[PDB]
């Protein structure tokens, strides 16, 4: 096929962005009396 | 590579084939294999790079493939502007020598 | 778009030489290799050298290795494919073919996208 | 959820050296990043159209420098409407920058291998060798299997 | 048969039951049956879609079956157990639970090598030697020459 | 300590976090601040539902 | 046991390898009409 090739211009501080925080797991509730 | 053979002078058909041109090679050209067309009153024209890769103004109606020392153009929904000679180029080691004859298609 | 063009019809007696023009439209000369094919009528096709910008090589074919001359202007826009020779077989539709380069690229098949764009076509004719 | 919240801490000890990848990665897109300090900033990498013939240059030196030469290989990036002709370099992934910034002093018994496109082209000394399609080249698999 | 924890299974084609003695009953039985479910039930939520359908089930049942839609001679015998669709029933319910959760965890495992493949690319550079024994399962020397990375086998000291 | 220097670069832009917000520097300078839970967020995580 | 040490020569360009690409991902058609 064809090649691809990119163009990447500098970046601007417009769009910021994050690691998002580590998410909580939940307690399965498996177990009965 | 130096030298390169081709298909059947004519290959008759009409509008609505699928008609295949192929070319073959002497020492595996590495897809480096280029397709012309040459109607009885123009000068040739690129048709098919790398052996796969369409020019820009080429309709996507023609298509290409092989890799190594066999090589296919293969056009599928002939609309009536594809009666003209065709040639294979070779382009891996110089000198360029030129394929294919394939004279015209009525 | 761009437009390369030849001399036109030629004539000339074995013995001399033909010096074939090349002028181009676009393209600023600098992206311009130009190669040279013929066939004589009845035949396929054939490659009679490339000369690539920066103009001073020009590597020739096998057979036209010791008749052809080609050369550039870089200035003008010209290519020029004097032979010289014209030993009766040199009957044919010379064309001035065109690849897209620069200077200073490497020799390899990944910088070729096919001769593009062309000539006209000569007609030239050895005999008396 | 655990392995997930334990992988978190290697994405952010390794957005530094190298962000553009791992936030092309995340955001399932190419894009340049760069670290302003705590946090990334993200562009998007238009992919370079038609009618823009990339030529790939000879040799990877400075011209008259000798303690200096290139990096990565250099490019001229020719126009087909007339624009004239931008000259940039060979990054990564086939990306291709619009200058040549990336120097290096220059080293002794100097082989690389360059991506350019579908190949993988060969610098020997700071000089076009050969080439040879990404295809032929050995694969290391970094992926476990499932079935 | 949610309700009833039951799994029958018919043919694709109609039953006629003219081809059953004394079958005059079934048709406005279940016209009369399913017109009280459904005026009871699917007023105002469903709509019907056709005339009762009526199916030969497997094992000798006659399922006579009114498609609905949301506003978005001889003699049949029947077995003595309906044991065989209970038990098709929760095998499907089981089999059918267990491939969509198998289903996921395959989609999420293969997103989540695509994705360490990144950290695995980002760190060959920093330390290539470990990362190559570690993705080659023997040790071996590596260097990064520009995009590949070329490896040597490391002989253990006799 | 102090012992976190850098040659001073031009057009300086970054980002600190402090606490719940991050302050924004500009040539060396405070400029603004905005809360974390403002700025976008991208995510590592991969869902196994 | 015994401690077993490696002895690494210098690589050589002969044996070059590279990272597989991402591996596409299969589409489950669970469900049914």
């Amino acid at each position: 096929t064809k090649p691809t090739f990119y163009v990447c211009p500098p970046p601007t501080g417009s769009t910021i962005v994050r690691l998002e925080p580590p998410r909580t797991c939940p307690d399965y509730h498996l177990g009965k009396n | 590579d130096i030298q390169m053979t081709q298909s059947p002078s004519t290959l008759s058909a009409s509008v609505g084939d699928r008609v295949t041109i192929t070319c073959r090679a002497s020492q595996t050209i590495s897809t480096w294999l280029a397709w012309y067309q040459q109607t009885p009153r123009k000068a040739p024209k690129l048709m098919i790079y790398k052996a796969s890769i369409l020019e820009n103004g080429v309709p996507s109606r023609f298509s290409g493939s092989g890799s190594g020392t066999e090589f296919t153009l293969t056009i599928s929904s002939l609309q009536p502007e594809d009666f003209a000679t065709y040639y294979c180029q070779q382009y891996k080691s110089y000198p360029w020598t030129f394929g294919q004859g394939t004279k015209v298609e009525i | 778009q761009v437009q390369l063009v030849q001399s036109g019809a030629e004539v000339k007696k074995p013995g001399s030489s033909v010096k074939v023009s090349c002028k181009a439209s676009g393209g600023t000369f600098s992206n311009f290799a130009i190669s040279w094919v013929r066939q004589a009528p009845g035949q396929g096709l054939e490659w009679m050298g490339r000369i690539m910008p920066l103009f001073v090589t020009s590597t020739y074919a096998q057979k036209f290795q010791g008749r052809v001359t080609i050369s550039a202007d870089a200035s003008t826009s010209t290519a020029y494919m004097e032979l010289s020779s014209l030993r009766s077989d040199d009957t044919a539709m010379y064309y001035c073919a065109r690849d897209i380069t620069a200077p200073g690229a490497a020799p390899t098949p990944l910088n070729f996208y096919g001769m593009d764009v062309w000539g006209q076509g000569t007609t030239v004719t050895v005999s008396s | 959820c655990q392995l997930q919240n334990r992988e978190r801490a290697l994405w952010s000890g390794l957005f530094p050296i190298n962000p553009s990848a791992l936030a092309s990665t995340i955001l399932d897109q190419r894009v340049k990043a760069r670290i302003l300090g705590d946090v990334i900033s993200v562009s998007n990498c238009p992919e370079l159209g038609s009618d823009t013939r990339i030529i790939l240059q000879n040799s990877m030196r400075v011209s008259g420098s000798t303690t200096r030469c290139y990096s990565r290989p250099l490019i001229s990036i020719v126009s087909l409407n007339g624009s004239g002709t931008v000259e940039g370099q060979l990054g990564t992934d086939n990306e291709l920058i619009m200058s040549r910034d990336l120097l290096e002093p220059c080293v002794a018994n100097h082989k690389r291998y360059f991506l350019f496109g579908h190949h993988y082209v060969y610098y020997e000394d700071y000089r076009y060798v050969r080439e040879i399609a990404v295809h032929d080249v050995g694969m290391i698999s970094t992926y476990v299997d499932l079935n | 048969m949610k309700t009833l924890s039951t799994t029958f299974i018919s043919e694709t084609n109609e039953f006629n039951l003219n081809q059953i003695h004394l079958s005059q009953c079934v048709k406005e039985e279940a016209r009369a049956i399913i017109n009280r479910i459904y005026t009871t039930r699917y007023n105002s939520s469903h709509v019907r879609t056709g005339d009762i359908q009526t199916y030969l089930a497997r094992g000798g049942f006659v399922v006579v079956f009114q498609p609905l839609l949301s506003n978005s001679n001889r003699t049949i015998t029947t077995t003595s157990s309906v044991e065989f669709a209970m038990l098709q029933f929760t095998y499907d319910h089981i089999q059918e639970h267990v491939n969509e959760m198998l289903a996921r965890i395959s989609s999420s495992w293969c997103q989540l090598q695509n994705r360490e493949r990144a950290l695995w690319s980002g760190l060959f550079p920093i330390n290539p030697s470990a990362l190559a024994s570690t993705i080659l399962d023997q040790r071996v020397k590596a260097r990064i020459l520009g995009d590949v990375i070329s490896v040597s086998n490391c002989p253990e000291l006799g």
